[PDB]
């Protein structure tokens, strides 16, 4: 669902919210990816939208 | 009895943005083709 998931964060990002996923973050996930991730998990404040 | 007629409760919908907004962009580098006469790596041998 890569394509979808484009759509989906135009959609996000068109209505203002800050959308944080790996296609965009690429340079900054490509230092490392996984302190990319724990970045976003630990966080408590920030949302996760789990694509099914 | 009271009657809800003032005091009917409210829905809430977004005024989204979507129909105006801008789409996001795919970059692909214009590669300098070696189709097109590209140059090459000029490995020399010698004539003894």
């Amino acid at each position: 669902t890569a394509m979808e998931v484009v759509k989906f964060v135009n959609f996000l990002l068109v209505n203002g919210f800050q959308t944080a996923i790996d296609i965009f973050e690429d340079r900054i996930r490509g230092i490392d990816i996984i302190k990319w991730m724990e970045r976003y998990l630990r966080d408590k404040t920030v949302m996760i939208i789990v694509a099914i | 009895v009271r009657e809800p007629g003032s005091q009917a409760c409210l829905a809430i919908d977004p005024l989204v943005g979507e129909e105006g907004g801008a789409a996001v962009a795919k970059l692909e580098p214009h590669l300098q083709p070696r189709g097109q006469p590209a140059p090459q790596p000029l490995h020399t041998l010698v004539l003894a």
